[PDB]
RNA sequence: GGUUCUCCCCGAAAGCUAUUUAGGUAGCGCCUCGUGAAUUCAUCUCCGGGGGUAGAGCACUGUUUCGGCAAGGGGGUCAUCCCGACUUACCAACCCGAUGCAAACUGCGAAUACCGGAGAAUGUUAUCACGGGAGACACACGGCGGGUGCUAACGUCCGUCGUGAAGAGGGAAACAACCCAGACCGCCAGCUAAGGUCCCAAAGUCAUGGUUAAGUGGGAAACGAUGUGGGAAGGCCCAGACAGCGUCGAGUCGGCCUGCGCGGAAGAU
RNA sequence: CCUCCUAAAGAGUAACGGAGGAGCACGAAGGUUGGCUAAUCCUGGUCGGACAUCAGGAGGUUAGUGCAAUGGCAUAAGCCA
RNA sequence: GCUCAACGGAUAAAAGGUACUCCGGGGAUAACAGGCUGAUACCGCCCAAGAGUUCAUAUCGACGGCGGUGUUUGGCACCUCGAUGUCGGCUCAUCACAUCCUGGGGCUGAAGUAGGUCCCAAGGGUAUGGCUGUUCGCCAUUUAAAGUGGUACGCGAGCUGGGUUUAGAACGUCGUGAGACAGUUCGGUCCCUAUCUGCCGUGGGCGCUGGAGAACUGAGGGGGGCUGCUCCUAGUACGAGA
RNA sequence: UGCCUGGCGGCCGUAGCGCGGUGGUCCCACCUGACCCCAUGCCGAACUCAGAAGUGAAACGCCGUAGCGCCGAUGGUAGUGUGGGGUCUCCCCAUGCGAGAGUAGGGAACUGCCAGGCA
């Protein structure tokens, strides 16, 4: 699976909520001993891809800032009752 | 119908339901019945819903209930005034928020556990949805 | 018809009186409780309804201290 | 119940406490007048504080479901002097792992608020004390947090803010309490607020892009439905799909998310 | 009159709101000095059993507090002299 | 030295009745009606366990769910206590439609006849008596049918006054008693000449463009709109017959 | 100046448990006896005293080791002050504040004074 990402410019409630708005979501890509890297992802290119197992499972690559950053999905937020992504954890494998 | 066994205290404060719900995952089954609206159910819908769903299912595969209704609620008689104390327990309710899994399924196939959780979500006042066990 | 309940006593005004940085004189309330919630540090006595109070002049300071994480006052004086 | 001329300045309360008190009254709170005194007070920033609310959580107090483990305990043969041994539609504590719930749960814990300190700016001293004079102690609605009630009431009882009360003007058709806004007087000047700009009726029959066909707009839910718009993704398909009768030559199928509509929808001049 | 909750994390805060208590006790159950540390369960043990006392261990206040509840309490405020 | 416990403690020292009543007040506060509300009530609807030979959905609808009405029982105490006359009847109504009859229609577990159920429909129509103050109800006998509600539980400045609710009296019952009972029993004053609105009738004035006498047009308004039975069609269709 | 031990503090779990080592010269511990001082609601167990043959067994200290306890970001979520809005039992928007839980990870404390042993 790849999946493209920005960096995300705004961070706290009120960016989170216009990203989703928008049909994007927050996610943060750590591990390593590199700084944590706070990225928007689309929502349905991601909810689509982790309808899959193997998304949970398998190494993934964050294309963001054109770099490839390999990650394991780590932790998901879903949405309470709606079938919608709020936020992805990435460990950097 | 579920009821507590015993309680500290017998009269609760009417309170509020806000918030979103905790227990939002198919935790023990396969499937699910979540609550998308919010609302009070009481511990006769709870069990008309679990009958309908149970009979559906012809005792076949196994059914978590994952609300209690543990919340009493007073009502006053017919002809009584306001005051003079609160009223008896009637009857019990489980506060519901948005995204709580009320009940689980495992054991059928999913399009028996769709039909079974649309017969149940029929006895119930708050629209409901399907869900099914994420990896994550 | 009637309740069985409908009794409560007077309210009694506990809790802390001077906080953190206030500058009391000798004898001063510093907190009114029931037990040792806060315990007496340095220059703060503690009298027979575990009312803290000032020893001397100075200035209320909260901690919390020893093996227990207890919350004392003191007064720097 | 009624209380008679005028103008100017300020301007409440409907609370607490007590009361053979409850529509009375007293002290205090709030108003006024006077006198006197500290950057005295307020806002903001920064600094020092305590907190156990919201939220959360489940170690505790309780409650709760599932699974595992199983001390024991019923239900019953074979045995039966004393015993034992298999055995359960079985009911099962503790402990372990999962899941929730709590005003009177807390191994967590905000925002705010409050207390104190410091510093500017600003404010008719806005502060405190003492003294002369009161009035008031039926509150109402609205917002927020709650108890009660049916998260019924233009209900009731608290907290807190706003307005009415004691406040005109503009808006909400009309409409104390909502929205805008605080009327010293005069003007046949101008700009705005909320709210509006087709006619009644002041101002766009304004511009651009969409949606709706229900007069929806301009009352009503579960639930029902090839209404219609948008988005993402599939199944199958010129190795001929889908429908109709191998033929037939182009798409078809029904879930998902979402916008706006439709039915559900019966009342008395 | 007391305690808790309602009570909105300072104080205070209503209802014929939700729950309980008081109208005492004690010359020690007060003072001080010195000392001491709980419940509960497991294993073993005359009578003795589910539970008496004894011994060891687990445990760590889940006890205790003259009497409600809350807050305290090991330096104990608990227990003994 | 105080259960001065009504605990800021009127006195050292204190219970009741009033329908024989009275005054000052209050819509600050109840009874009626209105209002707000809609728990309850009534009426819809959703799901479909099941009943219905078989068959959920002809008919019915368990467990539960969602509404509508304002419509019962209530809640509240907002209007009225310097008075908003009350149950029932009589007289006269008027509207709604959730339709009782008559009209139209779908489904039927509708052969016919006759039903059941649902939809449309408010034009008109929609009992008399016995008993009881009754409304209601039961009963008798009609009817095509004897609708359900709203209208201050429509209507006392229209009538009645049997009921309720003054003063008299008695019974049962309670009370030592005065007296009392949403127990019973017998008796027991119902005022108003209509100003305004409204309504039914009926004139006067002026207008309508010179005046006058007639006949009209018809904007608009009102009235009316019910229905039985018999016979024929035909003992036909239908039916094993009945 | 290093290493070890004792005492007294700071600090109050990143510091506590468990589990595997390990130390006796000194120190510490157990230890050895008790007419004594003092002691046991009985008991030299403890407390106390007189001691130094023995052992680090226990304890204690030290070292190692994540199976725990503990600590713990980032991001998101919840809540919330102010202003505004909706379909107003509950939410949403702007702005400010922003948890709890969990995740990555950290983690087998660190440190002052004095005394003694050893090097
Ligand atoms: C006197 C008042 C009356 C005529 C009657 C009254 O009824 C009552 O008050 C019942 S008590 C009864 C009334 C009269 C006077 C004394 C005696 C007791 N009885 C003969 C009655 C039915 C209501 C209950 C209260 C309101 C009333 C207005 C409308 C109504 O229905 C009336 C009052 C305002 C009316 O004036
Ligand atoms: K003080
Ligand atoms: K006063
Ligand atoms: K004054
Ligand atoms: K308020
Ligand atoms: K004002
Ligand atoms: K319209
Ligand atoms: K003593
Ligand atoms: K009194
Ligand atoms: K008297
Ligand atoms: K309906
Ligand atoms: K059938
Ligand atoms: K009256
Ligand atoms: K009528
Ligand atoms: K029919
Ligand atoms: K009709
Ligand atoms: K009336
Ligand atoms: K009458
Ligand atoms: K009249
Ligand atoms: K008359
Ligand atoms: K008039
Ligand atoms: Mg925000
Ligand atoms: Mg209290
Ligand atoms: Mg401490
Ligand atoms: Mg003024
Ligand atoms: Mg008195
Ligand atoms: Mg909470
Ligand atoms: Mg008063
Ligand atoms: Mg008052
Ligand atoms: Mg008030
Ligand atoms: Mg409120
Ligand atoms: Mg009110
Ligand atoms: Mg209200
Ligand atoms: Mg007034
Ligand atoms: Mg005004
Ligand atoms: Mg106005
Ligand atoms: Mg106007
Ligand atoms: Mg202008
Ligand atoms: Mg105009
Ligand atoms: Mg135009
Ligand atoms: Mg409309
Ligand atoms: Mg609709
Ligand atoms: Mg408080
Ligand atoms: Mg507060
Ligand atoms: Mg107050
Ligand atoms: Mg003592
Ligand atoms: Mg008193
Ligand atoms: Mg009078
Ligand atoms: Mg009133
Ligand atoms: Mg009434
Ligand atoms: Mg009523
Ligand atoms: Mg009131
Ligand atoms: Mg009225
Ligand atoms: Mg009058
Ligand atoms: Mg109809
Ligand atoms: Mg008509
Ligand atoms: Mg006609
Ligand atoms: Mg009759
Ligand atoms: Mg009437
Ligand atoms: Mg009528
Ligand atoms: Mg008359
Ligand atoms: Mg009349
Ligand atoms: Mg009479
Ligand atoms: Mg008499
Ligand atoms: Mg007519
Ligand atoms: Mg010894
Ligand atoms: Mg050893
Ligand atoms: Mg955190
Ligand atoms: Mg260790």
């Amino acid at each position: 699976f790849t999946i493209n990402a920005e960096v995300r410019k705004e961070q706290g409630k009120g960016a989170s909520r216009r990203l989703r708005a928008a049909n994007k979501f927050p996610a943060i890509i750590y591990g390593g001993k590199e700084a944590p890297l706070a990225i928007e992802l689309d929502h349905d290119k991601v909810m689509n891809m982790q309808a899959k197992a193997e998304f949970y499972s398998e190494v993934l690559t964050i294309v963001v800032d054109g770099k490839e950053i390999k990650v394991k999905a780590q932790d998901v937020q879903r949405h309470p009752y709606k079938p919608k992504l709020q936020h992805i954890d990435f460990v950097r494998a | 119908m579920l009821q507590p066994k015993r309680t500290k205290f017998r009269k609760m404060h009417k309170g509020r339901n806000r918030g979103l719900a905790q227990g939002t995952d198919v935790s023990f089954g396969s499937f699910g019945l979540k609550a998308v609206g919010r609302g009070r159910l009481t511990a006769r819908q709870i069990e008309a819903a679990r009958r309908a769903m149970t009979r559906a299912v012809k005792r076949q595969g196994k059914i978590w209930i994952r609300v209690f209704p543990d919340k009493p609620i007073t009502e006053k008689p017919l002809a009584v005034r306001m005051g003079k104390g609160k009223g008896n327990v009637e009857y019990w309710v489980a506060l519901i928020q948005p995204g709580k899994v009320l009940y689980e399924m495992d054991g059928v196939p999913e399009e028996l556990a769709r039909e079974a959780f649309k017969l149940a979500a029929a006895k119930l006042p708050i629209k409901t949805t399907f869900v099914t066990k994420t990896v994550m | 018809g009637s309740t069985r309940n409908g009794r409560d006593s007077e309210a009694k005004r506990l809790g802390v009186k001077r906080f953190g940085g206030e500058s009391v004189l000798a004898g001063s309330i510093i907190v009114r409780q029931r037990g040792t919630k806060f315990h007496a540090g340095a220059n703060v006595g503690c009298g027979r309804d575990h009312t803290l109070f000032a020893k001397a002049d100075g200035k209320v300071k909260f901690e919390v201290k020893g093996p227990k994480n207890r919350k004392f006052i003191s007064i720097e004086a």
